[PDB]
């Protein structure tokens, strides 16, 4: 009915297709960020779909640049193209400007790019949420973005298939300023609240970063020290 | 044309002459050179007059956008470096002109931007027609352990140099301070006038 | 039937697509605005989803410089694309004539843009109403702009869910050339109004500007005083 | 059938899409024109929505220029852009030729404006009609232009939901070269003709012009002076 | 099923889109031309909708330039966009060769701008047919074009709802070479032969050119002196 | 099913939509062409419609240059729009290689023109035959084409309603290097061998080449001759 | 050549020389340089002579789609601020060519067009390389309070004295007298030949 | 040419000379110069003619376009930005003139602008070929607590000035004062020639 | 090169010579420079060579298309019109070519065409190198009541001086009669070898 188009409101004034792309984004792995005393940081769990796989491959944190990196969930291949405009913009506004004052002009030439394919007939939207996380001129920022284009800035939050468990655990869980180590001991007891006992947590990516530093991916063995 | 501008201890002083010619015949007494950019940071004109007020309206267009997408003022790096890419984004059809943009975010700052888009900083600088004399006086006298006081009577004995041994500038003399604590405040000709009669320049 | 495409009248010469695009404003908050002596104000409401959201962040009222501010309703992803347009539309008036006159064209830019997408076909409409308030040239103007096109200059006017509540209300209660805390009394007790009562108003935003001054957002605080 | 298409002719060869877009018409207000001795006027109603709308504001008869003037019926957001539309149309040919000799053709590059979108697909027509009215070198001229795009020029007639009526009472009671105050008159009387009685007519807009006179509108005590 | 598109062979190789246009003609005003002794004329009925239409404008016969005329039937903005475009195209050919040589062309050009919208989709046809007469290098010519863009030049035609039976009493009437008086009154008649009687024929117009000479518009009274 | 768009092949690899346009063809008039001795002819059948039509008009043989001719059967709107591009293809060649060598190069263009509709969605075939006959280097040429787009040389060829039993004939009767004036009686009674006796054949068309001549069109008394 | 456009009482002549050269080298003895551009007014032409037959079919064509589509005739004005946009907006691939297009509408007129496209009125003006001489004679003879055949004899006088005085003019005089009563009438070269031996300027 | 603006108290006034060529060779002893642009302001011509009828003909309509879109009149800073913008969005196929534009809004503007597109305001100015002659009696006698009548009569007497010493100026002067009160009125011929013959200026 | 094309009573001649240089350098002795354009008109060829030809087989083409779409000859006011726009629409590329078309349609006719598309009307013209000493023998003997071989021979006379007398003209003359009742008829260089020893110009 109103139903296969992108360019058709229901009688609501819902676009169904849109919230098609967003049940899209529920079948990723579960992503988090969360601001913390003087930092940002990132945690994401991953599908390892055998063991033939490479570990240290297509990983889920992803760097823009060395002061904004990225998060994703949904279909990869969408996902991928998204990170790769995100790079784009980013050094385009580097060449522009000399540096990157705000994260959230970056977010809002990537929400632009979805949004506009939220609109135009013949195109479909993009079925991936993104979470930004990183320092500027303002501060620690952390975001999130989604197939339809909307902005959020946070304190924390997930994306992915346990997203409502990882929040609800942080709507009772979450308090700000927190030292690094408290705050990534929180996101991994937040992850850990998403699955179904039983199944356990493997080996996930996190990344940090503080304000004055530059980027750091913890490897697996200090990622170990937390699980 | 002369312009001036001084980074001081906390503050940065820029000023102009007023007096716009356009042919050679000087024409208006009185224009305006010393333009504000932004809230915390000022621009400075000294060239083709209406290549320049297309420049000063298409800076005010893009800091005021970006302040209201970001809500935070520009850096003072950031502003001369979107300047200069302006300026060398079309250069074969030029804009014969030479900027001076200062301003103060979290330290006081003043860019000098050519012709071709050559941004580069000095603690002081100066452009226009009557520029070396003010680069004279202020190679012999300027210290930059100076007052805000101090710093605009040296601006004002430059551009009264300037003045007296230059045919192209001429006018009263427009002088603004912008600091961190006052922010942007241009002081009045009575104050500026005041500081000639004080100073023994007046003739 | 004449329902599914943009560029379809009905028998009786309605355009179904842009009355649904109409339906998608009611879905957001209530948000109202007024003119008083001298002078004119933004007051809007907020879904606060959770505790983890940032307050001091994505903000219902959105300034178009410092002498035109907005309001919006409906999709989000849209609203915001909105206001962009609107900012950029605001500076090209600035570049090319030195100062914004009248912030009318202003709204008929952003009004044309929105009626260019309900007659070409392969584009949806822009779910959104918005209200323009500020100071040009002529006084205090008010405005709102709906998801057809359509302008309207009034004296006081909400969007939203409880707009009916709200209007009716001022269609007792309004007057010109009150005092600015009068204005913002009624106001408060305009959008209280349009509550379903056990439901509390939580803190709205108010912004407002009289003539020969720019703009000013209230603070948590002193909007704390008046509820 | 023959039916959801502008680009389909019937077997009887009409365009119902484009004869639906003449059933939008029919839902906006009545609007009159008439030419009286060596001028022409303009007398339209109009829906006061609530007490809380602007009177002066957005008015149903619109300037062209200073020597011609309009008035609209139908959809209001494509009935605006048609008017500005009008506008540039009058401002260009203003350039080209100095001066407006004929308002036919400029009647005549809007109403080609409307029959192009009554055949090319992915559009829909503009579901207006107005009434053009001024003096050019030829004389006082009275069109009036269709979403069709047929032109017609008149002594006298009406658009609108009452435009039957309003016809009906000038198909009896019209003469030529009236004084302006009669004409006038005869107007507001057509205008009562097509109400329905009890219903009484608020104060509608009239503007006129004489020939070597400028433009001329009717503040509202004038028109209290006739009702 | 063959029916709903411009671009669609019927099994039998038939466009019934153009065929469906050409039923379009027939709800016209019947309109004749005819060739005389060094001369051509053409005649036209008009609905007089009401008596507030003015007289004195819209006419179906319409000037070409100073040596080629028309009338139309079928969609009247079609027709005047027709007519339009047949003006332009004969000013061009004057520009490119400092007079028109042959009419032949100027119908071609017309009839290929009205066959080239029978075979792109997206376009309709255009639901008129044209006769044009006049007098170029060769001599008096007389044409018909049709929504399929068919030329065919004629002695003597109608077009419009009257036409077969115009055409059939020609099929008994017509001469060569009369004088233009006999000519015209032929033509009279033959339009009285296509009303249904008791119904009366009311002032046409008559156009007619002789050879060395421009155009002759009968005033009305000169068409009373033949009724 | 496989049936109402061109770019739509059959599960046999048929183009339905082509073959319709290929009955388009059988709707029109007959006509023949056939090679004699150092030269080749056309003739053509022709509905007289009335007896108001012009015969000395529009005519199935139309010259392309003074050494390639042609004549069409189908629909009478689009062969005059193809024996129009034939004649400015013509003139192409001639302008770039000073003369036309070969005739089949013309035919191509034509053809390759006809085959591109028979491709892309949006337009459809051209529903027409050709048959071209002439004079080049090689000797004389006589083809045929069709709205596919295929073209043949032939010796002799109908199109048109009756050219199976035209075809038949020639299957029996024809012999090459006939002298002219014998070819020409052999063409006249295929053409009567089509019609369904009782009916009887008025005046047909006959044009004709020779080695080293220019072109030649029979006058009526002349084709009455060998009636 | 020589062009020539007087205004008086309810009356316009327009005359020209017939001489074209198209090189040094005089070229043809009898072309053709007063064009009719409609009903009731006319054009000279003195440039160069393919763009200004271009300029002459134009108008011809632009006024008679304009009296066609509007039943009525175009103001001079109107015609003279067409003709200005069309030399405009193209000067730098430009036309060389010094228009003067005559008329009445209501009231007499007589406008020039440069090369740029500067439509400006006067009461008599005239172009061409033979054009300082009869404005000699024009300003020393000319007067308001004529007739028609006072006119016609001042014009003559003005393109004798130019072809006398000139090497680019000369040829048969051709003259056109566009009144509001018989519209645009072209005198026969017999009349005018009468009027060359009645003024004593035949050679 | 020569063109005057002078801002007084509650009032502008601007006058023009009327003669133009062209060519070297004056042409057309009464042109038009001095253009009302919009009810309340006016403009000045001085450069090469065609260029500057059209951009008339687009500021006319372009404040008329603004005054039915708004209700309400331009600013002068607005139209002399827009001017600007305009001469300066094609200076490499540009515009040769010299513009001046004066009109009333809440106080009185006279505003120049160059070829290049330089806006600046000044209390009185003048564009042309006799420019530097009005500058200098204006310069000399000019005072801003003057009245209607001495500003028109110093405007009189600076253009008489500019006929007298300059070869390009010359022809009948015509003056318009533009006022809040009655708004934008041009004197009639009979006035100036009466403001002529009273202060001593007629030959 | 030369040409020559006469109108005289129902008939026109048009003949050139037949030498290209495409160098100094001679360097063709037999060329072709006169074009049957359409069954009754002709052209003749003054300029660079490939130009030229190329504009001889646009106009071949195009008359051939006119007379195949009308089913009747193009007039010669039209070709000449169309060769006009044809030359002048390129004019910054342009053709350095001088064309003369010459033909009958109710009454004989030669236009002539410069470079830039000025056409116009001449009972006798010529183009090319060795064109003022055929204007000089066709000023002094030409007579508008000629026969055709009054008239051919006239013309051989002409070329003939004009070989004599000329470096760039030279080479076997040929000569094409277009006349009404007989057409198109190109002379045989048999008969145009007898004129020549018949009138005594053969040496």
């Amino acid at each position: 009915a109103y139903d296969r188009a992108i360019t058709v409101f229901s009688p609501d004034g819902r676009l169904f297709q849109v919230e098609y792309a967003r049940e899209a984004v529920k079948k990723g792995s579960t992503a988090l960020g969360m601001k913390f005393a003087n930092g940002v940081l990132l945690i994401s769990d991953k599908k390892v779909r055998s063991r033939l796989i490479e570990q240290n491959s297509i990983e889920k944190i992803q760097l823009i640049d060395d002061y904004v990196a990225a998060v994703t969930s949904g279909l990869v291949a969408d996902a991928r193209v998204l990170v790769d405009f995100a790079r784009i913009s980013a050094q385009q506004e580097k060449v522009t400007y000399g540096s990157l004052v705000n994260i959230e002009n970056l977010v809002k030439r990537v929400a632009d790019q979805m949004q506009q394919y939220t609109q135009y007939g013949g195109v479909r939207p993009y079925g991936v949420s993104l979470i930004f996380a990183g320092i500027d001129q303002i501060g620690p920022r952390l975001f999130d973005c989604d197939p339809a284009g909307t902005i959020n800035e946070y304190k924390a939050t997930a994306i992915g298939s346990g997203k409502d468990a990882v929040v609800s655990f942080l709507e009772r869980e979450y308090k700000e300023n927190l030292p690094e180590k408290e705050a990534v001991t929180l996101g991994i007891k937040a992850l850990k609240s998403s699955l179904e006992e039983g199944e356990e947590l493997k080996a996930p990516e996190i990344a940090s970063i503080t304000v004055g530093n530059k980027y750091r991916i913890y490897d697996q063995e200090e990622v170990k020290k937390f699980l | 044309t002369t312009t001036v501008g001084i980074t001081l201890k906390d503050a940065v002083i820029m000023a102009t002459e007023r007096r716009v010619t356009m042919e050679n015949f000087i024409m208006h007494k009185n224009g305006k050179k010393l333009f504000q950019i932004d809230t915390y940071t000022g621009m400075t004109i000294a060239g083709l007059v209406g290549d320049a007020q297309v420049l000063v309206r298409y800076m005010k267009a893009e800091l005021e956008l970006y302040r209201l997408q970001r809500r935070v003022n520009m850096p003072i790096e950031a502003v001369a470096t979107l300047l200069s890419n302006m300026l060398n984004q079309v250069k074969y059809m030029p804009y014969m002109v030479q900027l001076l943009v200062g301003g103060i975010d979290t330290a006081p700052h003043v860019f000098s931007i050519d012709a071709a888009g050559g941004s580069v900083e000095d603690i002081y600088a100066s452009t226009g027609s009557g520029s070396p004399f003010v680069y004279g006086v202020l190679e012999s006298q300027y210290s930059e352990k100076m007052t805000v006081d101090e710093g605009v009577d040296l601006v004002i004995r430059a551009i009264s140099a300037a003045k007296q041994r230059d045919s192209a500038s001429g006018g009263m003399i427009d002088v603004a301070v912008i600091t961190r604590k006052d922010g942007y405040v241009q002081l009045p000709t009575d104050q500026i006038e005041s500081r000639i009669r004080k100073l023994g320049l007046i003739l």
